């Protein structure tokens, strides 16, 4: 759905989306990272 | 007095796994917290979930972001102020933005009847339907004149249906129906002349001139929420300076009820690894023109001749606010510094180079420009590190990590999901705040060894170190120290790693 | 800006004739509204005019009056008594047995706009035919935390003055017409204001910040700032060069940050003050730190360790009661190039004061002074050694800042000597303050300094006046024409010169 | 009338006088001398 641009937009296999209802582009991170693009590992929680 | 803080959100519109963990999350963040550090981004909620637990939050330093959600009433009633100390989409402080249903219904009630102040940024609302009653609130009141220009916000009748506002309300005003949950002004129902706000809806008993939102009476000390400094009991312009000017004499002399001006309180010490100008206020850094030359226990400094002996930013600020990794691109920036003033993100993306950020995968050999960082004021983060390598050798003669800045606020010193067979921070003696995380370390022994209660010194810093190599696993391999180094662990193991030497030694290894 | 007096601060002394003291009080106080130092009237007849006492708005120090014959005291315009400093300690306002062998002297005392005390307590004693002021309630005009230690107890005798008009409000009056009503503005102000009000209403007080009362009730509106003045506005402080930033734990640049001068707010320090980083202007730099200016600017940095030495100066700390350098504490000036304050070598010095038990000074212990560079106040001299002709001590006396100056005008002054020269061939600048050199029988050369150099501030004139003479001392000495330049010179002597000629020198200018 | 005490006090020949009145003594200083003592020359005015 993201283009080729943002492709690579979102870290640690994360996946870019594309919120059609406010025309933006964002991250579904996987489980336990956080930030836009999931840079930062959730440190105070687990491993 | 004293609230519940967190750090609040920050990664607007992305969402953190399923619509049920990005809501744990939400719950995890933000349960029992009475004022938001950072942000407030509450987005993806569902159709029926518990967001109960937001009526805890009176105030929110950043912005408050409300955006994608299914849920139908959020609980903000008891939000006071939004200080705006960082905005969305630029010049927004509240975005409420496209909170419906594939049906055309999400949120419909937003109870935030306590909403008076926004000292900065402008709020923005569109696309909302269900949204009742909000559309009566006259900001003019809520925001402050230069911004109320940048704010768009229009609101559209939906299929459904939402009763009136109770004949108590102002000139319309209401976050819903409650009881006198109308909109009350303390802005513009003041008198022709009074500093700021007021909390008589006319009479001349109006607000200090410090006060946001309101006051529950005329002073200092009564007021629904400090401007800018919270000193006590009493919000402050600026603080008790430590040294009142006499106009008698023309001198200096020192003021008993001076106080140390530390973020927006105002303490009486500085905490003990913070700056202390001899102005009298807290800070992370001194000038580009000094040093820090701590003297009676307490951080100070002095005036160098111009440039000083190299300070660095650190990613994630100024010349790096939109960095977050040391990588090709800028890494030269760090070539001869003793100290970086501010954080360390070694990240994995670092490694293979963002094409999104277009930058080239950084060159192993390049991390050796570090190996001359001797201390960081803020906080090290490490999530990743050279393949074919087993020591964080760039930071070898890393003396100092003093967490005047940590990651979620909560961690100084991180080193999470190595390969490295060894830390290697053998020079390393002081941690001065924060919590050290060292974790998810495949093959990584000795950690468990560090004796960290030393090598750091502040109440309340913890140590989670875990799921790494295994100790009764590592023994095996031999990879131990326990003999020629001391009680204290070791960082490695050679005689040069050890924490704490028995029998004194020289040569910065022991034997 | 208001016009400023320094006040007489010479306390029960009488200066001269009944009349002699009077025009004195007269040339001080004629045309003043704010006097920064002392209010004394003391020793004024029957039928004298101090009509002029009606500017006087607003006194520093203390108001003494004492020992008058006169009966009608102006003082209307009197709005507020800072008491920065007190008489006869503990008083701000004292009125002292004003009467005449006849039990006849001061009745009316219009002081109808004296609304504020802020430091001090009042006393009033024999003072017979005092009318009215017997009804002021003080409880209003005096600060809760010093009415404790005021005593004032009111007489009567064999006359009368008229009632007070009932307009007046519980019966204090301080004269008669036009409304001289004690116009009350504290006891009479609404549970849960600011501090002084200037109505009855809770909406009719003041701004926590204000003296007497006000027009308005903003900051802006008063009509005695309580502390600080900034522009047309009363502070508390003054606006700081530098704000803390909360967010970033950082300091920024000043709003609107004003240095701090007095009670005044300066956007900028008067050149020959000290500037702080703090941002403001002191008269000295403190600590065992230096004085070393920069920005063209005299900061002053601190100095590694034990630094120098710091000589207080006459008038000042250890010496704020000795009134001239003498053989008793003369000692403490043995090693030092700057006088941190004032220099008075007077008579008594030399001659021994049988009042304060102080040895006469030996003419051989100036020589202590001769490593005196510097003197940031002003140098006073009254008397000095016969057995010499030139002020020698003061030979190496390079800068006169004049950050203070007598009566507030002299930061040089040398009179009544019987030298025949200064001897000052190192002054190179005097920074402010007028210089006075006259009474000088013998003295020559003065005339030719060219002052206009060593000076640099607006307006310092020089009044050198009845010393030798021009055309009398061109005989046994005067003139130099020749080895000195058309600049002139302190003395006769080729080092005395003031300009050589064609770069010549050495140490002199052959 | 002065103590043997305030013998010197009033410098600048003043004379020392008692202020019975409010029992106190004080200086009755020579015309041009001004301060408690006559200690200073009123310099602003004339020599
Ligand atoms: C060596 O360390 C690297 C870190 O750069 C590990 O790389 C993994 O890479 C995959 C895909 O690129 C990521 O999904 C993992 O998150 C990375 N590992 C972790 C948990 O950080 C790699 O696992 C390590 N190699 C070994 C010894 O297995
Ligand atoms: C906060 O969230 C936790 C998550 O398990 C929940 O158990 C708790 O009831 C919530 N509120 C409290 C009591 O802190
Ligand atoms: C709105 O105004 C602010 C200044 O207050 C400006 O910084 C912001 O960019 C403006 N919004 C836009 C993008 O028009
Ligand atoms: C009510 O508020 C509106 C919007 O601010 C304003 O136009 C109107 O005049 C107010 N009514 C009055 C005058 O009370
Ligand atoms: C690192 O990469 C970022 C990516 O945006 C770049 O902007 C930055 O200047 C580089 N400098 C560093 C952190 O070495
Ligand atoms: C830092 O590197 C520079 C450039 O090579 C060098 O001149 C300097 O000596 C190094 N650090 C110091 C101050 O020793
Ligand atoms: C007193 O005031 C009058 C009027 O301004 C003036 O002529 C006179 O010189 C003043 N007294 C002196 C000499 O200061
Ligand atoms: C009276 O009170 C004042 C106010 O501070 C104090 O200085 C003084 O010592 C007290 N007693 C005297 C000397 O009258
Ligand atoms: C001069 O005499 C005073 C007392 O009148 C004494 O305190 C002081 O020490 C003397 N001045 C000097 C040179 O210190």
């Amino acid at each position: 759905e993201c283009p080729l641009s943002h492709d690579g937009y979102c870290l640690h296999d994360g996946v870019c989306m594309y919120i059609e209802a406010l025309d933006k582009y964002a991250c579904n991170c996987v489980v336990g990272y956080i930030g836009e693009r999931c840079q930062y590992r959730d440190l105070k929680w687990w491993e | 007095e004293e609230k519940k803080v967190c750090q609040g959100t920050s990664n607007k519109l992305t969402q953190l796994g399923t619509f049920e963990d990005h809501f744990l999350s939400l719950q995890r963040m933000f349960n029992n917290c009475e004022v938001v550090l950072g942000n407030l981004e509450i987005t993806y909620v569902q159709r029926n979930y518990d967001l109960s637990f937001l009526k805890t939050i009176q105030e929110v330093a950043g912005y408050v972001l409300i955006a994608l959600n299914t849920v139908e009433r959020i609980p903000l009633e008891n939000l006071q102020i939004i200080r705006g100390n960082m905005y969305y989409e630029n010049s927004y402080a509240l975005a409420v933005l496209s909170n419906y249903d594939a049906n055309k219904t999400g949120l419909k009630e937003l109870p935030m009847r306590n909403l008076q102040e926004i000292l900065h940024g402008a709020v923005r609302f569109s696309n909302n339907p269900a949204l009742c009653n909000v559309e009566s609130i006259q900001w003019r009141d809520i925001v402050s004149s230069d911004f109320l220009s940048n704010m768009s916000m229009d609101f559209q009748n939906h299929l459904g249906s939402c009763q009136k506002c109770d004949p108590s309300c102002p000139n319309g005003s209401c976050w819903g129906a409650g009881e006198e949950n109308c909109q009350k002004l303390t802005k513009i129902i003041c008198a022709q002349q009074c500093s700021g706000r007021c909390r008589g809806k006319s009479p001349s008993d109006c607000c200090h001139n410090q006060c946001a939102a309101g006051c529950t009476g005329p002073r200092e000390s009564d007021c629904l929420v400090c401007r800018k400094f919270r000193d006590e009991a009493t919000c402050k312009d600026t603080c008790p300076p430590l040294m009142l000017y006499n106009p008698t004499t023309y001198q200096m002399d020192v003021n008993p009820e001076g106080k140390y001006s530390f973020g927006a309180t105002c303490v009486k010490k500085c905490p003990r690894n913070y700056v202390v100008t001899d102005h009298g206020s807290c800070v992370r850094a001194c000038g580009a023109d000094s040093y820090e030359m701590e003297e009676d226990g307490v951080r100070k400094c002095k005036k160098c001749e111009g440039p000083c002996r190299k300070v660095c930013n650190g990613i994630g600020i100024g010349e790096f606010k939109d960095s977050l990794s040391i990588n090709a691109t800028n890494i030269k920036h760090f070539k001869n510094c003793t100290s970086i003033s501010g954080d360390l993100h070694i990240l994995p993306v670092a490694f293979r180079g963002d094409s999104f950020t277009h930058t080239p995968p950084l060159d192993p050999q390049e991390l050796d420009i570090l190996k001359t960082v001797k201390e960081i004021t803020g906080f090290l983060l490490i999530q990743a590190w050279p393949e074919n390598r087993t020591d964080l050798h760039a930071f070898e003669n890393l003396e100092i990590i003093r967490g005047r800045t940590k990651q979620h606020g909560q961690f100084s010193l991180a080193v999470v999901s190595l390969n490295i067979t060894s830390l290697g921070l053998r020079s390393l003696k002081e941690i001065s705040d924060g919590d050290v995380i060292i974790s998810g370390n495949k093959n990584l022994c000795y950690a468990n060894t560090i004796n960290w209660k030393k090598l750091f010194g502040t109440s309340g810093q913890k140590t989670k170190i875990i799921s790494n190599r295994g100790e009764n696993s590592c023994k095996a391999t031999g990879q131990v120290c326990h003999a020629l180094c001391s009680p204290e662990g070791c960082w490695g193991p050679e005689p040069r790693d050890c924490v704490s030497c028995r029998n004194v030694s020289r040569g910065r290894e022991c034997v």
